[PDB]
């Protein structure tokens, strides 16, 4: 398997890293009709969402979406530095696939 | 050094309870952010408060003994008929002032370690009673402080300190060793 | 100069956010609740 | 997809949205048949529902309700101050569509 | 729908309001089969429980009773202030219904 | 129905109730095929396991143990104090049946 | 059932003990199709992951892989000190099997 979030976002097609080294400035969450989804942006002006499910998606990731969300809600609140993102750049806002932090 | 740390002081413990902590001057709420603190090392050394043990400029002092904060708290708290003295852990929060400031060092013999920013609640380990003076000396522990994680953790080196020094723009030892290596800009 | 003494400030604040997030991962995480993926999902999607 | 709280609520009908800048005053869950639902207030008074699951919702808003309840009491309990609610109007009290939050 | 404690409590029968205002004195879980279920004690002597799922409940109302028994199990780990309780009194200990928390 | 868990642990055959008074010392848990199990101890020596789902258990104990094994993950990483444990004493390690904490 | 990590591990093939002694240094947490898993790794440069749920996973740990991620990404967060890891050792980067911790 791939060991490090650079070496697991390039074996996909429409990705691109990009290092935050920050943490989130603002989460928003909506669970409205067509759109249940999470929105996060950085003090850098970068805006990232998190994907409504749907038919692109295998079944093993309509489980590992809900984590991501759980992730990203914790990790706003605690104010923890994300390290980069693995993004795929072919959706406005651009959409997460991966996450790493460190310390 | 041992890995506590003692201040006398005349706030109780809920009302540090409802300040999140032992809280500088001016600062209300651990979190809060709004109520913006001028935060400066060296401004924090060399100042004195009435009726309390310096806690300005961003910083709250603390001392490396009991005897040495009862001391502070009898010159500086002595009207008062019941003071506490908070045992608190080490932290990188904390820097060594006589370390951090070294020959600028306002009150060297004083040895205090300050905490950036105040000293969260759960970082408190116990405190000590003090009536009319005299320390009753059974400790009351504190049911939030964060035994596993507190439990190993230190001092933040003086290396880290030295570019949060606060010395002003034209303070020579923005011009000698060790702080040339570490000036904020526009500081030299 | 200001220059040196807002960026004082500037280093010392940005010293102390980090800092605070250490203590919110220590207080935050207890409230943190984990949720069965499995039958949240079971329904659809 | 909308890329803002402010966006994203423009969509529906029946909405508005609040800037509240707060933290949540109180928090009360319920289990009672029929009235499974949460309900919070703000010290300005204003209170908002995360309503019952019903025929006005669709699947794939269901498990999305479920995480709303979640990250309300987490809120809460953490002291979070909110940013802005997208909530739809013609509810009383009204309901919550999505949340914001910035640090 | 109900904009407080009170209000929902009063929609059924067989229900009081507690006013607790104080942390929860102990925590007891059980998995033990057939007695699947939380009790609460409080200083003030009042002993209250979440039930065992049956035939009394209405199927909206399993969610909502795991919900209940993970908000009680972080307000005792963290001793979160409780300050009304609504409960159904034709059980012993009575069972918990709603709870509001306040600040 | 219990009152407290030694009315409820004095409903079941072999079981005991262990008074601990003490934090868990360790952790473990295990996600090996078949032994998908935690196991906890105490500095006075104690072992105890939540058993893996075997035939033994009814299915209203299915969620029962999965809050068990979630409950004591968090009782370990908030240094909590646990009270009394209701065990079932025909297993090695002794099986948990129920927890109380306490203040 | 076993009373140790080192007796569950020397259960299995392919298993290998190590004592970490240590905290996390990075989390990586991936939703891509077909690599859904969670990487860690420590200050001593060792790389691990909890993989991908696959044909070799029996139902049983289905749901014990998301307690595993789960664990790994509360314990990221504070900062908690693993004490060893057994791991199948015929998989790149090693797979989590359990984990202990103690203080
Ligand atoms: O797995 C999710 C991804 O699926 C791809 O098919 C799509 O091009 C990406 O934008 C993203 O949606
Ligand atoms: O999807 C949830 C929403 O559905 C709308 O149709 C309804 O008018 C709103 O009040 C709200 O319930
Ligand atoms: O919905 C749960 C409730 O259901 C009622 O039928 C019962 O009288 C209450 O005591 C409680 O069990
Ligand atoms: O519900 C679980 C329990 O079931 C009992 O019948 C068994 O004797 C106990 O050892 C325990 O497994
Ligand atoms: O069930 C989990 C394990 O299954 C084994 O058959 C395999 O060899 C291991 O590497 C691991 O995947």
């Amino acid at each position: 398997a791939p060991q490090t979030i650079t070496e697991l976002c390039s074996e996909y097609r429409n990705t691109q890293i990009y290092t935050i080294n920050d943490k989130i400035l603002s989460y928003t969450e909506s669970m409205a009709g067509k759109r249940e989804m999470v929105i996060i942006t950085f003090k850098s002006g970068e805006t990232f969402q998190v994907e409504v499910p749907g038919s692109q998606h295998i079944d093993s990731q309509k489980k590992a979406i809900e984590r991501m969300k759980d992730t990203l809600r914790i990790t706003y609140l605690t104010e923890t530095k994300i390290d980069k993102l693995c993004v795929w750049n072919n959706k406005t806002p651009n959409s997460i696939a991966a996450i790493s932090m460190k310390n | 050094n041992g890995d506590r740390l003692y201040r006398a002081d005349s706030r109780p413990p809920d009302e540090i309870k409802r300040s999140g902590g032992l809280m500088p001057r001016g600062h209300n709420e651990y979190f809060d952010r709004g109520t913006q603190m001028n935060i400066n090392l060296y401004d924090h050394a060399r100042g004195t408060q009435t009726g309390f043990v310096r806690y300005d400029d961003g910083y709250v002092s603390t001392s490396l003994s009991l005897r040495s904060a009862h001391l502070a708290g009898q010159s500086i708290l002595s009207g008062y008929s019941t003071y506490y003295i908070y045992v608190i852990a080490t932290a990188p929060n904390m820097f060594n002032v006589n370390d951090v400031l070294g020959v600028y060092s306002p009150h060297p013999y004083e040895q205090e370690v300050s905490a950036l920013g105040g000293i969260p609640y759960s970082q408190i380990y116990g405190w000590y009673r003090v009536n009319f003076g005299v320390i009753d000396e059974r400790l009351h522990r504190n049911r939030e402080y964060r035994d596993r994680y507190y439990r190993n953790l230190n001092i933040a080196p003086a290396e880290d300190g030295y570019r949060l020094a606060g010395f002003p723009p034209d303070h020579q030892a923005w011009r000698e060793e060790p702080w040339i290596h570490h000036a904020p800009q526009g500081c030299g | 100069g200001d220059t040196c003494n807002e960026e004082t400030q500037n280093l010392s604040t940005i010293y102390l956010r980090e800092y605070q997030s250490k203590v919110k991962r220590q207080i935050f995480s207890d409230y943190q609740s984990e949720v069965d993926i499995y039958n949240r999902i079971r329904d659809e999607l």
